[PDB]
């Protein structure tokens, strides 16, 4: 209650969150093997979705 | 230090067994 | 003539021979002056928040052309008062808001600003605010932040040699300590090689740090060494020799000079030869070729034709190389001197050790040290090296660091930069080489000119700066990213980081601890404490043996007496009385200037360094009328070795004899007659005294108690007061006279006393008024007496009548025999107050409620509970009675026919609730003083919570309506006066106000306008009164905000009166402590010829072994004082005339050597003598200064005035047999005090309780009825006795043998006394823990 | 072990397990998806690090919790160290039947006894109370027995007094360095809250009666009780197991009493009286003579064990004093009279106890120790024996000695100014002359203290040992010494040691006539040094003892 017309906030601790991995995001282009490149690309797509 | 090794409590069944022992 | 209307009631006789020059300071300045300058608005940015902001506040975007600045900061007004914060539980603080300025500039224009957003300030955290007593109220509990004593940033040439070298050789290192950043150390090796070390890590060769600073071999050689010409042309091989410059070496052969040869071959060098060679002009003289082989070349020489690397730098000359270098290269070759006697290279030996010769190879060596892998790429190593030391925003040591640096290198300039400099590094290395060869002296860390103190304000500033530098990064990031916006200046300014940092520092820190609350002395000495540990200095109580000693520079700066006697002895000190802090943080002390024999009144403050030059006289030195010295030879201190000097060599003299002792040790009478150990222990035990019911002044004191009691802030002193109107047990109101009054106020000062509040130590804090109605009160006079205070004097203890004699062994070693009259008269009776609390803690099954509908309990238990479920105020509760009736909801009742039948029959229980009430812990008894209930906003249960609300509201109304009533009465008197001589009498105004009949006279003069204006003013006053009352009510009933789980909190306070009994620990002021061993009836206690029995019998076998002659002197002086008091009491009881009483009091006041002039019958009227005599009828108060106290001859003389034996002894009789003791005994009056170690809190017993889930052993140190610890030494004792069965029993039956404890209990109850040992549970736990690793372990058969 | 109840928040044993489990799960489900070599090797490296941290944290890297920089306690950290399993397993265990309280003196007690508060009792002996109540038929059921014990009835108190009777209980001082830190006594119920300890066993326990506490442990099995009676009893610990000297010896307030009662002064009341020996007490108590009377002839019947296993009487008429004749009542049979007919200092009574033990045995020597303590305590109180300012006297020659020493110092300084003497030589001579002056002052002060003048047989001139309280205490050896007296009446001496050196000017003042600010500040270096030495040598001594016991 902020002195009338309460504003609602989410639970910061309870809420989940995911962060992309920079080490593996910075090695999909460097890899010269098509299998590794496609693997990293697909997993990047899935993680971002 | 983090709290560990809590105390043991006396429930009804334990109390009744204690009284049975004597 | 001292009036001192509060002191004129009882004047304390002083035996001070010396005349006081400087008055004692505020005694709490060190704690609050620093905090005052921390939050003071300074026009120039030097210290405080103004300096913390200007450091890193200007924010520049990453080429974003958008800046952020600030105008000024304003400190908000505190939400609650100190008392409100303490009763609530919240912290006392003030909001911080600073006006900022965000400026955005367009591109393609040099610094062309287009818009400014400098219109809104942002609140960033709250600063915990300091009270009037140098203490904080963090989280509702009073806390004090101790000052730190660390090494000042600078350069230190310590030796670090002796036995630790393990080679029989002395070493000379050097360390540069900054205030922030990394440390740089320059060691030496037994091979005479210097090494650079950073952060106490792996060492490096000498000149890598030089080569990193773009220095080559030629400049390094020509700079560190002096090069001789060595002009050898045409194979002449002649030397330019200067005997004044270089000498002291015997000549080998072929040595000549101008005229006669300087020194014959094989002849020892002589001073006469040196003088002759200096007197006669000596040109280049020839020497044998042998001098070239050992000598080294200064620079690298190159042949005229080709540029080969022949004759490399730092290479010894060869005989074969000499011919070719003379033929091809040149004739004059630069060389060195390299004489062992008075010089030493110590670097050229290291140059060949360097693996790197180019700056390229040299720069990567420091990177190899710093980081093991990741070799640099010509952009990382240079950046790291420049940012490590030579960066402005990463080293930035201090002004103090630069001041010490320049003072230690003989530099006149003091204003420097926080960045280091190459030239500084060369000066440091050169002075290290100089001290190695012998040019000066090594430093001294223990010296108080090398250590400075840090107060609370500056560490708070450092923590705030650290917190702000973190939010600066976020502000910069948010300004760089998405800069295309015109938003308000809250892009990334988050108050949570800064507030969390400041709260972490203030609340939970090593230097922030709960204040002691059992004595005004304890408080005032905790606020003056100085500690070496903490975030810096000495990381642990270990690693020191000479750090914790009394350095000679501790004279007027720290006390050599007051310090704990435990593991941290010498690491905790206390300031002296007059010790002040220097400008930069060092310790000063005052002295009087002595000019051509006379002693001036002017005072000069000298730090530790300054006091080492001048010759300072001694305080115990005779003085003439004009300021001259009596004796031609006076004792002084010159450089740390005191000796005798004439009156024409002295330059300063000490102020007073109390200068070397702290405030704790200046309260001990006859301190110069006590050993240092006993004085230390007495000073340490004085702080533990717990105040009693009735305060009693000491008959023997030192005069510092008045100052301690006044400055402790534990009393209620009167500010701008003239007279008292109404006195009550809990309120004092003073009608300030018009002289000290300014217009715009009613003229009433109101003081609300503190009645029976719990301290940090669960003791009692109570203030009692001293004044009566219609008693004129001056400014600075006390009105109330806090804990252990009597009319403004520190009174912690009672004057017991002691006797020194053995008594049937009941005072065997340190035990005390106490008469029963002491217990009867309620001396040493103490009040203790505890705190108990319960919370609601709502659940998912439903909220918990306090409704007193508790199941499975008798009506007798709920007899003391109110309707809401909490105890009545004043009820007595013992053992395990219920305080707050709380119930926790259970699951929904099942449809089962059993529970349905139970509900139909009984009802109202349904097993919905469980008895989780708040009950008094076992072995706790007392009477409830007051309760306190807190309900969060949105919850309006408030069963009886409105009663305390109404009480507070009514108290506020009463204390707020008085000023309005006074103003209204004044306005009505003004109306009545302005209606005089207008045809209207005062009778109508007295009968009815009628607004003065609304100007019924209608004179049409200024009277009508005057009445209209007065009516308007009255209406405004009424409106102001209503507004203030409504504001107070809103601040009172607004409700609290608690933890998210917590629904409401109820707190209950209990008061317990603890009396004296055997086992309780008493003490004196001379390091004598003891335990009561018996409470003897009055009949048995020894009595003198008048039938008066002594109160306490003490053992005389401690004085000669502990050197406590102070005890004996104190008892003799107390006996004399009590004799004078008894004579005055007898004369009062006879109802004698005023003249004789006045003459006797005057004769008793003027006795002794020339000390102090005070006379009655000229300032004291006929009436004041009555109250003075009635105050000092239980004893004459006496004050003896610390080292200027009374003399034995004067004590013997004073005993003669009260008609007592001057020897101090008296014949005594035995109370049980009536037979006179031979060898007459010594009786007197000693000030005994009761310590905080009571036997009620010490006893604990246990047979069987609760064990721990792991290891199944009894809990511990009274933690819920715990057990006691058998140990390794105790089992060694049992094994030495051969106690196998007792050992096995203690190992198994009394411990974790789970299946054996029950069997032993059963056998004991049955009367068998047999043991089934089995196997301990801890061994099984150990086996499981070992098997949890890949290690197989089991027991075979 | 939840903290806030809502969340348990297991720490330091489950965080490592959780890390290992989740990382192993990720690696296992990544291994079968044909993941790239770099990723799989990196995951294996983190798994190795997690397992290594679980087994041992400090060896490689650090794993820390939220908001605390302290590392976690791995599996091995709860085995090694002072907080490990063994050092709580190596009798590091707490004990059930135990109690504490502050120590108090009880002089009425005897050697095999202690004062146990009634509040502490009835809690240590509660199972025994239940057993006795059930046996005597006062409580048919355990609940009834518990209620009756909780209500603290007179029957409960009588039963407690009955059960506690023949049942030893053993006390233990907190720092227990040798065997005698644990001894077994017979508990005597006292109305109070503090354990009453025996003055004779205080010396063995190293207790001092200023806030010292003491632990209590109860033996319950028959073997344990017989062991506490036959091995650990305080009446069996007569001799020290370290060297062999007796561990029980009157030390304070008893030595002074015996010294006062056995002393000789001339021209005392009743000089020429001749009596039988039982009559000395009747003569002191009523009227006629003082316990210090001289030339008193009393017939003493000695008993000497000249015969093999048999003692025979011998009647004489040796001259003695009333006090010695009275103490002969306490002295047992076999002992002779020459051990009593003296001034009876502290070593004298120690020799008395040793001879009694060697000749007679154990029971007579225990009884003799008890009676010696009783009589010494009584007569020390009956003697008055106070202390005062005038008791310590300062020699009148002190001023002249100080003046002569200062004159010689001035002469040495003049010689140094003349250039004949160098700094080190001058310093050494100054120290030597100051030490000589200190010795002379001490000798004069002892001369004044020792001798007193009195009138005998109308001769009006006699020199007998003085009765000053400080001198009497130092001579008897109860407390203090002549060296410590030197600092009360004579001079403090050099009293100079900043680090190792000695200041040339000594402290020339005692505590009776006060001290200066400079002298008092100088005299604090040694005090601080000694206090620090004790406080940082206690732990080293303990560690040495631990290593010795572990190796042997």
């Amino acid at each position: 209650k902020v002195s009338g017309r309460w504003t609602v906030e989410l639970n910061a601790d309870s809420i989940p969150r995911l962060k992309i991995n920079q080490q593996y995001a910075a090695m999909g282009n460097s890899a010269r093997n098509d299998a590794d490149g496609q693997f990293i690309r697909s997993n990047l797509q899935e993680a971002r979705w | 230090l983090p709290v560990y090794q809590g105390e043991t409590t006396q429930t009804l069944q334990d109390y009744l067994m204690w009284q049975v022992e004597l | 003539m001292v009036y001192s209307y509060t002191e004129k009631k009882r004047i304390r006789k002083d035996f001070g021979k010396r005349p006081q020059v400087l008055d004692v300071p505020y005694l709490l300045s060190i704690q609050l002056d620093s905090f005052q300058k921390f939050i003071e608005q300074d026009p120039e940015g030097q210290y405080g928040l103004e300096a913390a902001f200007r450091s890193v506040f200007p924010i520049q975007s990453y080429s974003g052309n958008s800046e952020l600045q600030y105008v000024s900061y304003r400190l908000g007004e505190p939400v609650f008062d100190v008392q409100e914060c303490q009763i609530r539980g919240v912290t006392y603080s003030a909001p911080l808001r600073v006006k900022l300025r965000l400026v955005i500039y367009e591109r393609e224009a040099p610094e062309g600003t287009v818009k400014d957003i400098k219109e809104q300030e942002v609140y960033m955290g709250e600063i915990p605010l300091m009270t009037d007593n140098g203490t904080f109220v963090i989280n509702g509990t009073e806390r004090v932040i101790v000052s730190q004593l660390h090494r000042s940033p600078g350069v230190f040439f310590d030796s670090d040699k002796g036995k630790t070298h393990s080679s029989g050789k002395v070493l000379y290192n050097a360390r540069i300590i900054p205030y922030r950043g990394s440390w740089l150390d320059f060691e030496f090796d037994p091979k005479d090689n210097l090494f650079v070390r950073i952060d106490r890590r792996r060492k490096l060769p000498a000149t890598i740090i030089l080569r990193a600073l773009n220095y080559t071999t030629e400049q390094i050689l020509d700079l560190f060494f002096e090069k001789v010409i060595f002009e050898i042309r045409d194979n002449k091989l002649q030397m330019e020799l200067v005997p004044e410059r270089l000498r002291g070496e015997t000549a080998s052969f072929d040595i000549e000079a101008n005229g006669k040869v300087y020194v014959e071959k094989g002849r020892r060098i002589t001073a006469r030869h040196i003088r002759q060679l200096e007197k006669d002009d000596v040109k280049l003289i020839e020497v044998p070729v042998e001098y070239i082989a050992g000598k080294v070349v200064a620079k690298d020489y190159i042949d005229e034709s080709t540029g080969e690397l022949i004759c490399a730098a730092n290479m010894e000359l060869s005989l074969d190389l000499l011919a070719k270098l003379s033929q091809s290269g040149h004739k004059r070759i630069e060389t060195l001197f390299t004489n062992d006697l008075d010089h030493g290279p110590y670097i050229s030996e290291t140059l060949r050790v360097d693996p790197t010769n180019d700056r390229l190879s040299a720069l990567v060596e420091i990177y190899r040290m710093m980081r093991p892998g990741e070799p640099p790429t010509r952009e990382a190593a240079e950046s790291l090296f420049e940012n490590l030391f030579f960066s402005e925003d990463r080293y930035d040591l201090s002004a103090v660091g630069r001041m010490k640096f320049n003072r230690s290198l003989l530099r006149e300039e003091i204003e420097g930069s926080g960045i280091l400099s190459k030239d500084d590094i060369i000066d440091v290395m050169k002075k290290l080489i100089d001290i190695r060869n012998g040019k000066g002296e090594v430093d001294d860390i223990d010296h108080l000119g090398n250590r400075r103190i840090r107060s609370v304000g500056e560490m708070a500033e450092n923590q705030f700066r650290v917190g702000l530098v973190r939010v600066e990064r976020a502000v910069k990031e948010r300004l760089s990213l998405g800069d295309l916006d015109t938003l308000m200046p809250q892009d990334m300014i988050n108050a949570k980081p800064i507030s969390a940092a400041v709260k972490e520092f203030f609340g939970s820190s090593q230097l922030s601890q709960f204040m002691d609350q059992n004595n005004p002395l304890s408080e005032i000495t905790h606020k003056r404490r100085i500690s070496a540990l903490g975030p810096g200095g000495l990381t642990r109580e270990r690693a020191g043996f000479e750090v914790r000693d009394v350095h000679p520079t501790h004279y007027g700066r720290v006390c050599p007496i007051e310090t704990p006697e435990g593991p941290n002895i010498g690491l905790i000190n206390s300031l002296s009385v007059y010790a002040q802090t220097n400008e930069y943080g060092f310790l000063e002390t005052p002295y009087r200037k002595v000019t051509d024999g006379v002693v001036t009144d002017e005072i000069h403050y000298l730090s530790a360094i300054e006091e080492g030059n001048y010759v300072i006289a001694q305080a115990n030195s005779n003085l003439d009328e004009e300021g001259h010295f009596v004796e031609d030879l006076v004792t002084c201190r010159s450089k740390g070795e005191s000796s005798l000097f004439s009156r024409d060599q002295v330059d300063y003299m000490d102020v007073s004899t109390q200068q070397v002792v702290s405030v704790g040790a200046s309260l001990i009478p006859f301190l110069e007659h006590d050993d240092a150990n006993r004085a230390l222990m007495g000073a340490n035990m004085q702080r533990q005294a717990v105040p009693t019911l009735r305060a009693d002044k000491p008959l023997v004191g030192t005069g510092m108690e008045r100052a301690v009691a006044v400055d402790s802030g534990v009393t209620a002193v009167a500010k701008r007061g003239g007279v008292v109107q109404y006195v009550d047990a809990s309120r004092i109101v003073i009608k300030v006279n018009e002289d000290e009054m300014y217009p715009g106020e009613a003229g009433i000062d109101i003081y609300n006393l503190t009645k029976y509040t719990r301290s940090n130590q669960n003791t009692c804090i109570n203030q009692m008024p001293c004044v009566s109605l219609g008693e004129p009160v001056e400014r600075g006079d006390v009105l109330a007496d806090g804990p252990s205070t009597d009319l403004g004097e520190l009174a912690l203890g009672q004057n017991m009548r002691v006797a020194f004699m053995p008594w049937n062994g009941y005072n065997f070693e340190d035990s005390i025999l106490v008469s029963e009259r002491v217990v009867q008269e309620d001396r040493f009776t103490t009040i203790h107050i505890q705190e108990l609390a319960c919370v609601s803690r709502d659940t998912k099954l439903g909220p918990e409620e306090i409704t007193a509908d508790i199941p499975n309990v008798g009506e007798a238990a709920l007899s003391k509970l109110d309707e809401s479920g909490i105890v009545y105020i004043g009820a007595e509760v013992t053992g395990g009675d219920i305080l707050v009736g709380k119930v926790t909801p259970k699951g929904e009742t099942q449809l089962t026919p059993e529970e349905k039948l139970l509900r139909a029959i009984f009802g109202e229980k349904a097993s919905d609730v469980k008895d989780s009430s708040l009950r008094v812990p076992n072995g706790v008894s007392g009477t409830v003083i007051d309760v306190q209930v807190f309900t969060r906003d949105g919850v309006e249960k408030d069963k009886r919570a409105l009663e305390i609300e109404e009480m507070q509201l009514k108290q506020a109304k009463k204390d707020l309506s008085e000023e309005l009533q006074i103003l209204e009465a004044g306005l009505f008197s003004r109306i009545r006066a302005v209606l005089v001589a207008g045809g209207v009498e005062a009778e109508k105004l007295d009968k009815l106000p009628r607004d003065r009949w609304l100007e019924l006279g209608l004179t049409d003069e200024e009277k009508q306008n005057q009445l209209e204006q007065l009516a308007e003013q009255y209406d405004e006053l009424k409106h102001e009164f209503e507004k203030k009352l409504e504001a107070k009510r809103r601040k009172i009933t607004q409700g609290d905000d608690l933890a998210p789980g917590v629904l409401k909190i109820v707190k209950v306070y209990l008061a317990v009166k603890r009396r004296i009994q055997p086992g309780d620990k008493m003490a004196g002021r001379h390091g004598n402590k003891g335990v009561i061993s018996k409470i003897n009836p009055i009949e048995d206690m020894p009595y003198d010829e008048n039938g008066t029995p002594v109160d306490i019998v003490l053992n005389p076998l401690g004085v000669p072994s502990r050197m406590n002659i102070g005890q004996i002197l104190e008892t003799h002086l107390g006996m004399a004082a009590k004799g004078i008091g008894d004579k005055i009491n007898a004369m009062l009881k006879q109802q004698q005339e005023v003249a004789k009483l006045r003459e006797f009091i005057q004769r008793a006041y003027d006795l002794g050597a020339d000390v102090r002039q005070k006379v009655d019958l000229s300032t004291f009227s006929d009436e004041e003598v009555m109250r003075l005599a009635e105050n000092l009828r239980k004893g004459m108060p006496i004050a003896t200064p610390v080292f200027d106290g009374a003399k034995e001859a004067e004590i013997k003389e004073l005993l003669k005035l009260g008609d007592l034996p001057t020897s101090g002894q008296i014949r005594l009789y035995d109370g049980r047999t009536g037979e006179q003791f031979e060898r007459p005994v010594t009786v007197g009056y000693m000030y005994m005090l009761k310590l905080n170690h009571l036997v009620d809190d010490k006893m604990h017993a246990r047979s069987t309780g609760s064990y721990s889930l792991v290891t199944q052993q009894p809990l511990g140190g009274k933690a819920q009825f715990g057990g006691q610890r058998f140990g390794e030494m105790e089992v060694w004792a049992l094994e030495a006795y051969g106690a196998a069965y007792t050992l096995q029993e203690m190992l198994t039956v009394k411990s974790d043998d789970v299946n054996g404890r029950t069997k032993m209990y059963k056998n004991i109850v049955d009367g068998n006394h047999q043991m089934e040992p089995g196997m301990p549970e801890s061994f099984n736990v150990l086996l499981k823990e070992i098997r949890s690793l890949g290690i197989n372990i089991e027991l075979e058969d | 072990v939840p903290l806030d109840g809502g969340r348990f928040a297991t720490s330091d044993l489950n965080d490592l397990y959780r890390r290992v489990i989740n990382r192993n799960n990720r690696l296992k489900r990544l291994l079968d998806l044909a993941a790239p070599d770099i990723i799989v090797r990196n995951e294996k490296r983190m798994l190795q690090e997690a397992v290594d941290a679980l087994l041992d944290n400090g060896r490689r890297g650090r794993a820390i919790t939220g908001s605390n920089k302290r590392p976690l306690k791995s599996l091995a950290d709860m085995i090694k160290g002072k907080q490990g399993r063994f050092r709580q397993n190596l009798l590091g265990k707490r004990v059930d039947y135990s109690g504490r309280s502050v120590i108090t003196v009880g002089p009425y007690l005897r050697l095999h006894q202690c004062g146990l508060p009634k509040k502490m009792a009835l809690e240590l002996f509660k199972p025994f109370i239940y057993g006795k109540l059930e046996l005597r038929g006062l409580a048919t059921t355990i609940k009834a027995a518990k209620k009756m014990v909780e209500r603290e009835e007179a029957v409960v108190w009588d039963i407690l007094d009955e059960v506690i009777r023949e049942h030893p209980v053993l006390l233990n001082r907190a720092p227990t360095l040798h065997r005698l830190g644990i001894q077994a006594f017979e508990p005597v119920l006292i109305e109070g809250k503090a354990i009453q300890l025996h003055p004779l066993v205080c010396a063995a326990y190293n207790a001092d009666f200023d806030g010292d506490q003491m632990a209590v442990h109860v033996p319950l099995t028959l073997e344990a009780q017989l062991e506490a009676r036959a091995l650990m009893m305080s009446t069996n610990n007569i001799l020290s197991p370290a060297n062999g000297e007796p561990i029980i010896v009157p030390s304070q307030d008893v030595v002074l009493g015996l010294y006062y009662m056995t002393r000789d002064c001339v021209n005392a009341k009743g000089e020429g009286m001749v009596l039988t020996g039982p009559k000395e007490a009747e003569r002191l108590y009523r009227s006629g003579l003082a316990s210090l009377h001289a030339r008193v002839k009393v017939r003493i019947t000695e008993y000497e064990k000249d015969a093999n296993g048999e003692l025979v009487a011998k009647t004489s008429l040796k001259d003695t004093t009333v006090g010695r004749a009275i103490l002969w009542m306490i002295v047992p049979k076999g002992l002779p009279y020459s051990i009593v007919n003296q001034a009876l200092g502290k070593k004298a009574i120690s020799k008395m106890l040793n001879t009694c033990y060697r000749i007679l045995g154990l029971k007579p020597t225990v009884i003799f120790a008890d009676q010696i303590m009783y009589t010494g305590f009584a007569y020390a109180a009956r003697s008055g024996a106070s202390v005062g300012i005038d008791d310590m006297v300062i020699p009148e020659k002190k001023h002249e000695i100080i003046s002569e020493a200062e004159a010689e110092v001035a002469e040495i300084q003049e010689q140094f100014q003349s250039g004949l003497v160098t700094a080190g030589e001058r310093y050494n001579k100054v120290i030597d002359i100051w030490a000589a002056a200190n010795d002379r002052v001490s000798k004069a002060m002892m001369d004044n203290l020792q001798t007193e003048t009195v009138i005998n047989r109308d001769g009006q001139e006699e020199k007998q040992v003085s009765f000053n309280s400080i001198y009497m205490m130092a001579d008897s050896g109860a407390r203090g010494s002549a060296a410590q007296i030197r600092q009360l009446a004579g001079m403090r001496g050099l009293m100079a040691k900043p680090d190792g050196s000695i200041i040339e000017t000594p402290i020339t003042a005692n505590f009776r006539e006060g001290l200066n600010v400079l002298q008092y500040f100088i005299s604090t270096h040694g005090a601080r040094k000694g206090l620090a030495d004790t406080a940082l040598k206690t732990a080293n001594s303990g560690y040495l003892t631990r290593r010795l016991v572990d190796v042997a």
